[PDB]
């Protein structure tokens, strides 16, 4: 599992909601959370493309009409090692 | 509501005019209790047990919203045993 | 509002046109309490412990404004345990 | 008793919340349950004719909104034994 | 008794009520009720015509408000043996 | 049974079938059938008041378009002894 | 109005839909008293002594004038001793 | 857990949804899934009173735009016996 | 795998074509057919969740024009086994 | 002979008319009828491509202006075996 | 218990009046608060299930008019354990 | 005194002023001051009702047309124990 699926809401109920969402949709690792500051909560998960795709779907549907909405998701099929090194490991 | 019978009638001739022309019982829970006085708005007979409703509900029962009414009878149970 | 758990239902055949199709219950606070009668807004079964409304209120709570009712019964009580 | 009452619906989430209705509001005892066909469910109950009465009201009113609705409600005092032979005697 | 009636419904509160009412009305034996599917239940009796023209008729005019309606209602004054290899001799 | 119920209509073919449709529809027991006077004919059953609520809901709607209608019909539950004295203990 | 003090919560998760969101609280005038059921319209924990009216009144102080209620309680005593 | 929760449908594929939302959502327990026909399909759980709001606010909201859509989504507190003797005990 | 993957067909023809394409679009494999009632048909299938994916694409748009269509098409990633006890293990 | 042919009709005699054209029209073997429900009626044939074309052609020619019509008409060159495994051998 | 509900609002007056209220209406635990970004204030809550609704609804409504307002609220029945290790254990 | 007054202002002079009108009008003591973030301040006192509710009646009137404002300001009789374990035992 080494692909990687970011949604970025503001607020913190959407990000915990969406982040409840895609563990159960899909077979996923949350590996971090965090505060970009301003009002932006992100969330990442760690997976196979396959459920990578499934847990990012059901949780960017999953998190709309909760509070003030989501800003992005996206995801990236395989990553670069310097980039790895400013993810976390885990939460 | 609550569950009474009644023992006999009771008649007063001069009475205030919005009353209209509606019957009067006297009721007790049981021989005993002390006895009230509700508005005949089916028909019964002495002995029955009789279901009556004590509001601002029971005004609108007997006649319109303007009977100056605080207990009335609404029907008879069917069987009680009681 | 009071806690008053139910014993059995009541059949009166004959009632007021304006009373509609609702049920009726028999309450108690507890065994040996007189009994009272509550008109089911939700449907519960006997042994259950409910909650009753009686005030102008209940009529509200039973069905419009203009039901002739005094005691209402709103929710069941998740866990009572009295 | 030896009285029937019948509510048919369209659905049987009404179906069952009127036969609980009518096994909450009186006296009486359920003997069928079935699936007519197209869509529509039938509850019959036995018993005293007072009691009977009471229970299919309150049973036609507690799932008149419940759904796609109610067909019909019907009550009958006196049965004819050629059609108890085509009644069921348990649920 | 070997004259024939039918009748014809949607539903089967209104086949119930009004097999009810045949019976009642006239001296005629039931011998079936089915389900033809799609919401059609259908109901037949067997008796003399004297009596299968009352009874269709008090049945028919006892089933009209009630449910969704009637679809049929008919009287054959004699059929043929190989017709009655299809008709249900008891329900 | 010590419960009343009464039919009155304007001539005798409408009484004669209210009578049929209330002795067949309930369990109550005819009483008494007499004319009051120009055109007018009453029909009275005892029973329960279960019973008469329905035997007078089937007599009240077996008249209506049969004839020149019905005048009235009419329900008591319980009825006094010095009234009791001016009924008709059998037809 | 009356004098009361607070015992609990009470959760009932079947409601009638028009009693909103407000919560409940049982309440008696003193202990070995018989409990009674508040809508609380202000927030108070147990042990407090708060006054309660019930009334037609009450429905108006909880929400608008069609809550089903028959008692609310509307003030914390400063200091009571009782 | 004695508490009932019903959701019905038009298809089998809101069904599987709605019921997987369910018993993912809450703490409740499978017992039933059936045609009733003409295209209705229906689920049942059981569980406490608590945990069946939350199985089917989240079944009912799991199922609006998949397919057909829903048709509806009842709770029942408490269950009379009479009743519970025409439920499935299991799949 | 223990993904599943489900079409909803009003019809057979459209059923039996999306089978079809999805057995042959990737590596699923076919557990079973049902007739809902009311004309629907639906179809199921198993395996890894790329491969479902693709799979359920793939016969979504196969069987979009043949017939009267289809009604619904539907992806899950994981199971519970609440919802595994009511589907089944073979065609 | 392991081409696969398909046609839908509404109603059953539009369906044994067309299967009749088939089997008159090209060489291809009856295998199959069934009832989906709700009124969908479907008949498939076995045989060589160039049969199969053939009776399909003039199956869903000699079926239109009987009955309500037909629904769909559909060949397949090649099936797959986890599809094939959910085909009626015989009728 | 091992339910969650979390109140989210802009400011701090309506969160603290938030938490007095959930903890004031039911039987529920207080086990974090924290400060998003740019105003918002987080409260969350761990309870059984039927008490964490009511507590919910309680304190979304004592903090709708307070200060600035409330963002969003809400309820999880069920959580999972890789979100459950991203939630605070004590205040 | 265990009764807590809040005021919440946009900038740190009206917060510091707010303070400064609180503690000299009423018998009350300030334990805290914070900055929630985006420009928020929050200033906390304890005492008696009778003199909380005089000091935050002060105080909110002696800082609304100092910078931009305030935002809320609120007073609470009685505070729960769980709450308390997160307000400031002195700033």
């Amino acid at each position: 599992g080494i692909a990687l699926g970011m949604i970025e809401t503001r607020g913190l109920v959407p990000a915990i909601e969406a982040a409840d969402a895609m563990t159960k949709a899909a077979e996923v690792r949350l590996v971090g959370r965090q505060f970009v500051g301003g009002g932006y909560v992100t969330v990442l998960v760690r997976g196979e493309t396959g459920a990578v795709n499934a847990a990012v779907r059901a949780g960017a549907d999953a998190c709309e009409r909760v509070g003030d909405g989501l800003v992005a998701a996206h995801i990236i099929a395989r990553v670069h090692s310097e980039v790895e090194n400013i993810l976390p490991k885990a939460p | 509501m609550k569950i009474m019978q009644v023992e006999k009638t009771l008649v007063s001739t001069n009475r205030i005019a919005d009353m209209g022309h509606k019957p009067l019982l006297v009721v007790w829970e049981k021989p005993g209790a002390p006895r009230q006085v509700a508005v005949d708005a089916i028909g019964c007979i002495p002995g029955d047990w009789v279901l009556c409703v004590g509001s601002s509900a029971a005004r609108e029962a007997a006649g319109s919203k303007s009977y100056p009414s605080d207990l009335t009878i609404i029907g008879i149970i069917d069987q009680w045993n009681g």
